[PDB]
């Protein structure tokens, strides 16, 4: 009977004068999935449902389940839970954004932040689309690997400093990536004017390579490395 | 579409591989000429440097322009200041040199 | 609805509610690019002072440099200790120094995974001790 | 009552699903120059047309030479001829004028030497109409093409001013006379209740994969659409007819992939032989989806089982180069080491036949326009759509050939579009809902927010999904069946039992899994009522008892003097299934197959035939 503590952050706005507290819960490993959302499920399930969370694929590529889990921004469904019963395991929300109750942010700046960088493929001539397949040579393909698999999770984002302090003006690292990703596609036409709509201070240019986003992102992938590659861009790109 | 942000980022970078480049230059020849050319880059550079700490941090409308103000005042300050020590005064390598030696 | 609508409407809710923000520094977890991040800003912000406060008492302070010196050997300092005072202006300098060069290289494009990141992070430190302490002894 | 406040919205259409139909269909509503308003409980990406890994089918000819006509043959067959001809017809001729334009909305596919689409080989599919060796026409963005499909059609339908409804959990259809008026839903951000009233509605909701203990799908694959079209009393079809995948992980059940064994992967029993070339000689483990994985649930059931536990199977991509896996199936390589902590270059993959797709569901036109049955006879339902897993056109028929979800997700979302467009007009009057429109909806809403159960809902929950994951597996007796029926009858009893803690208005995630599984049992007692009635062995449903392929004729002698059999006797019809809300009861008639095509002269019909691979 291995039993683990799970000190979870706590918040019902239907309640009222309530603020951010913990709550400690209590599990069995050998009835739980190797998961953190195993557990999380496991207890609202069966210790108390007013635990409200976002989750769908249990799998690891919706970006559902995107949480701080003992200070770290990774999916709950693809980390394993520390078997190791003597530490008690610490899950909170994404950092610095506005929790409308228990783990659940709101995300809704993010993703508008995704739609004003425009992420369709774009052509001087729309005229012709629908009708054949524009080709693309394996190399040029080869350079949307490592890219094109964000989640959206936003454990990225919200793991950047920089986006803390300036979450509204700063698009943050996993909208940035998606900006690059739709500028090497050697199918998209509109790739200066997409640097020209980095123009600002704010932009892409709250960046100062603290490289906290990569290394917390549950993928693997390294929006910082493209980030970089976007600025070298921007001083390279004529006219 | 105008991209002075971009050049900005540029001068930024332009600036910090002269400033590189000036301080073992400083140190194998020290000249008065050098000492006018290592007080236009290093005050350049730390202005550049905090500019980018006030935009990072002070969140405000005439709050931001006000600081950005200050650091001008600041910086306009320290590097006439400095090429006043280089003019009539040792100048800065003669200066850490006696400074060291101590 | 636009992508500018959004985001304004975003903060008209939240602003005007009793959501709370998730911790953030309260509760993330330290690493060390991000603890070499912090202490280049730290650095930086300190030398710039160093150097504002060098040129702004060049304009505002009576006598020449020569007798400021003198000022400072008549206060009876120790090999010992006019070495601590040495070290404590070349530490931070070397440090912003060796990372600018790190940061350079970063805009290149060059070493930006997780390994590479930890690799020049701990030989940026230890190129700063031994800059630190080999400087201070000239 | 007035404790929740009632705000109305006014507009041309309304899709219910941001899953790659829904999406195809909003968009593709709002380029026509329609005020479209999308709802959906999740995020847009977050829906799980994400999860999909094999690829999208398309005869584009971009590895061998191909036709249209044989995706369509192989489709049919693979239906085993339960599926109506006129909609896959439709679904394979549309099928490389929609990948191509995929490809042109920017998704990233990956690529031949030519430069063009790639496509691989997959489970089912063939060349000369079965004649001539296997088939590669499944395009692929590298076992990530679901994600890279939802995601490219969400990042272009940002284009259009569709008003989309984030977070909205879809009740009930605001019905009012046979025709319906749009839908009722619950804003989880504030628990508030919106009547969204509309000149059409498209259901594109999904699957109900959650209805059994082990499933690939996510655990918002609730079937909530076929649930709302049950209560409104109108008919579902073939909904005991539940594609289990024959490759998933033995533990937490995610999917491994088909395009395993399109790419070369095989299955080995404990013996170590290749067990697929001993029960398909022709097609080996490249099979249908039904004999796949029948073939390893009955080999566990001969002691040919391969772990600690001897109840499950293994993939082998061991045997393939290191180069290829890397390149071609990335994701599965990644996920395989993840859960089963499996290294994907060295040794197999344990995997498991598990629930994966549901063929049946709401029934539905190839215009996309859905279906009551009335007198014997077919008719269209004023101002309801549905498409995609949610729907049943049934292009898939009895069994789903492996990778044309994602084309029937875009082809028929699609097809609503150009549906409502080649019919109505944008402005034109939308029908006065009623003052008091979807009472229930909210006092279903009340009575559950407040429930004073003796039973919990998430033990019901489970009391449902072991039922079902028992009683109607892979094989099924009328022992068993009847058993289950009574037993899952018993379980609709207890809904007015549970118990629920969560009483608060934003993000009430214990309501609404709560309402998921009101819609659940809905589809539940549909799906086993329908599997006990049906005495026959067509595609994914086997009887154990009547093993037989019960057609009109007997089509293993050549149709001659052969007498045709009545309609009530045979069994190559849709099960059309109701059910009394308040009795539980499951009341179930049935509708003719369609088997003429659209054109006979440039697709003919192909009639049926012994069906093995
Ligand atoms: C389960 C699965 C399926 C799958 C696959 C892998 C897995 C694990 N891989 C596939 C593949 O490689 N190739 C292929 O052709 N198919 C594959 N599939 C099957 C296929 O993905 C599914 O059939 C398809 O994804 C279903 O899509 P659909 O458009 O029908 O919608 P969805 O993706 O399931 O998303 C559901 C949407 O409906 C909304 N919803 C649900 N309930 C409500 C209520 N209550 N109120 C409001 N909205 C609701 C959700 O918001 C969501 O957007
Ligand atoms: C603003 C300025 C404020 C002054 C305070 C900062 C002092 C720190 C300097 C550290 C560098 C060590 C200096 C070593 C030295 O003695 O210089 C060589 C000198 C002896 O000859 P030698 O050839 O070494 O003699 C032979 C004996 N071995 O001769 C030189 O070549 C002088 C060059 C000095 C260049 C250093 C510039 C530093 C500017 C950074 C400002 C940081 C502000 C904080
Ligand atoms: C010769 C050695 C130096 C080099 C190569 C160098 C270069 C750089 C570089 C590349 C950055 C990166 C900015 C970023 O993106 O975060 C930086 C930051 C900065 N530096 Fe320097 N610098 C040097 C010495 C100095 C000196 C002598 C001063 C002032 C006395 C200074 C003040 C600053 C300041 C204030 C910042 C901004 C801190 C921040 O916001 O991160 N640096 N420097
Ligand atoms: C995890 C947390 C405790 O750690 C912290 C706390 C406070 C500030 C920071 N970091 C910065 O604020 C920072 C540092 C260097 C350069 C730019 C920034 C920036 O504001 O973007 C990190
Ligand atoms: S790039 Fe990675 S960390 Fe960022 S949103 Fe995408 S999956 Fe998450
Ligand atoms: S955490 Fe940061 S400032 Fe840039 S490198 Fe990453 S977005
Ligand atoms: S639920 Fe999809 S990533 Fe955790």
């Amino acid at each position: 009977p291995r039993i683990k503590k799970f000190a979870i952050y706590r918040w019902d706005p239907d309640k009222t004068g309530d603020k951010p507290h913990m709550q400690t819960y209590e599990i069995d490993l050998n009835n739980c999935g190797p998961m953190v959302l195993d557990a999380l499920i496991k207890i609202k399930n069966e210790i108390d449902s007013t635990l409200t969370f976002r989750r769908s694929c249990r799998e690891g590529i919706c970006g559902s389940c995107a949480m701080n889990i003992n200070g770290g921004n990774t999916l709950a469904c693809t980390r394993r839970i520390d078997t190791n019963l003597d530490k008690v395991s610490k899950i909170y929300p994404l950092p610095h954004m506005y929790v409308i109750k228990d783990l659940v942010p709101d995300l809704s700046n993010f993703y508008a932040q995704y739609k004003s960088i425009e992420p369709y493929l774009k052509k001087k001539d729309e005229s012709q689309e629908g009708k054949q397949q524009y080709l693309q040579s394996i190399e040029e393909r080869e350079k949307l690997d490592g890219l094109y698999e964000c989640i959206l999770c936003a454990c990225c984002s919200t793991s950047c400093p920089s986006y803390w302090w300036n979450g509204d003006k700063y698009l943050g690292p996993a909208v940035l990536m998606q900006a690059y990703r739709w500028m090497i596609d050697s199918r998209d036409d509109f790739t200066e004017e997409r640097l020209a709509k980095l123009q600002d201070p704010f932009s892409l240019y709250r960046c100062h390579t603290i490289m906290n986003c990569t290394g917390t992102c549950p993928k693997g992938l390294n929006p910082g490395k493209a980030i970089a590659e976007i600025k070298k861009m921007m001083a390279t790109y004529k006219e | 579409s105008s991209k002075a942000a971009s050049l900005h980022w540029t001068g930024e970078r332009v600036v910090s591989v002269l400033l590189l480049g000036l301080l073992p230059a400083a140190y194998l020849n020290p000249c008065s000429a050098m000492d006018y050319s290592l007080a236009a880059a290093l005050t350049l550079h730390g202005h550049w440097g905090i500019g980018q700490v006030v935009t990072d941090y002070v969140r405000g409308d005439a709050l931001q322009k006000a600081a950005k103000a200050g650091l001008l005042a600041l910086s306009a300050f320290t590097f006439a200041g400095l090429c006043y020590f280089n003019y009539h005064d040792v100048g800065i390598c003669k200066a850490v040199a006696m400074l060291w030696k101590l | 609805t636009t992508a500018k609508e959004e985001m304004e409407r975003f903060w008209n809710k939240n602003l005007g509610s009793n959501r709370p923000l998730s911790p953030h520094i309260t509760i993330y977890r330290w690493s060390l690019p991000m603890a070499m991040s912090i202490c280049h800003r730290g650095t930086g912000i300190a030398l710039s002072a160093g150097v504002s406060l060098f040129g702004l008492s060049a304009l505002l302070l009576p006598g020449n440099f020569e007798s400021h010196l003198e000022l400072v050997k008549s206060l009876c300092l120790g090999p010992t200790l006019i070495y601590t005072a040495k070290f404590g202006i070349v530490f931070p300098l070397m440090y912003h120094t060796w990372n600018g060069i790190r940061h350079l290289i970063w805009d290149l494009g060059k070493g930006l995974t997780i390994p590479q990141l930890t690799q020049s992070g701990v030989v940026v430190l230890i190129l700063t001790v031994l800059s630190s302490v080999g400087l201070a002894a000239m | 009552s007035t404790q929740y406040p009632v705000v109305d919205h006014e507009f041309d259409a309304v899709v219910v699903g941001a899953g790659g139909a829904g999406l195809r269909a909003a968009f593709g509503l709002s380029e026509a120059g329609f005020n479209t308003a999308c709802v959906t409980k999740l995020f847009p990406t977050r829906s799980h047309t994400v999860a999909a890994q094999g690829g999208i089918n398309a005869a584009l000819g971009n590895m061998e030479e191909d036709n249209w006509r044989w995706h369509f043959y192989d489709t049919v067959k693979g239906s085993d001829w339960l599926g109506d001809q006129d909609a896959i017809h439709y679904m394979t001729e549309q099928a490389p004028a929609s990948v191509v334009e995929l490809e042109n909305y920017g998704m990233p596919f990956s690529r031949t030497e030519d430069g063009k689409i790639y496509q691989r080989a997959f489970g089912g599919q063939s060349l000369k109409f079965g004649k001539g060796g296997q088939a590669h026409r499944c395009c692929c963005v590298a076992d990530r093409t679901g994600h890279s499909l939802l995601h490219t059609l969400y990042g272009r339908s940002l284009r259009y001013d569709t008003s989309y409804f984030v977070e909205y959990f879809a009740l009930d259809l605001l019905m009012e006379n046979g025709e319906c008026r749009g839908v009722i839903a619950l804003c989880i951000e504030d628990g508030s209740i919106h009547r969204i009233r509309a000149r059409n509605t498209v259901v594109a909701t999904g699957g109900y994969g959650r209805t059994y203990f082990s499933c690939t799908s996510a655990h918002t694959s609730t079937g909530d659409g076929t649930a709302m079209v049950t209560r409104a009393g109108l008919p579902c079809q073939d909904l005991e007819f539940v594609q289990f995948h024959p490759t998933g992980i033995y533990g937490a059940g995610c999917l491994i992939t088909e395009g395993c064994r399109g790419e070369g992967g095989i299955l080995i029993n404990s013996q170590g032989e290749r067990f697929m070339e001993r029960y398909a000689p022709v097609a080996k483990d490249l099979a249908s989806r039904d004999v796949v994985s029948r073939s390893m649930t009955l080999e566990i059931r001969e002691g040919r089982g391969c772990g600690p536990e001897k109840d499950h199977v293994y993939l082998q991509l061991h045997h393939l180069p290191p180069e290829q896996l890397a390149v071609r199936l990335p994701g599965i390589s990644e996920t395989a080491m993840i859960f089963a902590g499996v290294d994907v270059t060295k040794e197999p993959i344990p995997v498991l036949p598990t629930v994966h797709y549901n063929m049946g569901g709401i029934p539905t036109n190839y215009k996309g326009q859905v279906l009551r049955h009335v007198n014997g006879q077919d008719q269209v339902v004023p101002g309801l759509y549905a498409c995609g897993e949610a729907a049943c056109a049934s292009v898939h028929g009895a069994n789903r050939l492996g990778a044309n979800s994602l084309l029937d997700l875009v082809v028929f979302g699609r097809a609503c579009a150009l549906s409502i467009a080649e019919s109505c007009r944008p402005g034109d009057k939308v029908p006065s809902i009623k003052p008091n429109a979807g009472e229930e909806s909210v006092m279903n809403l009340d009575k559950l927010r407040f429930a004073n159960g003796t039973i919990r809902t998430s033990e019901l929950r489970l009391s449902m999904q072991k039922s079902m994951q028992s009683h109607a597996a892979v094989f099924r007796v009328g022992s068993v069946l009847q058993e289950g029926c009574e037993k899952i009858l018993r379980l609709y009893g207890d809904l007015q039992h549970l118990k629920t803690f969560d009483r608060g208005m934003v993000w009430n995630t214990d309501l609404v899994e709560t309402l998921e599984l009101q819609n659940l049992m809905l589809c539940a007692l549909q799906t086993i009522y329908g599997a006990e009635a049906r005495k026959e062995s067509r595609g994914a449903h086997a009887r154990e008892d009547f093993k037989e392929r019960v057609d009109e004729y007997d089509y293993s002698k050549p149709i001659q003097g052969q007498q045709k059999k009545p309609f009530q006797e045979h069994w190559r019809k849709h099960t059309l299934s109701y059910v009394d809300v308040k009795t539980g009861k499951v009341s179930l008639e049935y509708r003719p197959v369609i088997d003429k095509t659209l054109n006979e002269a440039d697709c003919a019909t192909v009639p049926p035939a012994i069906r093995s691979y």
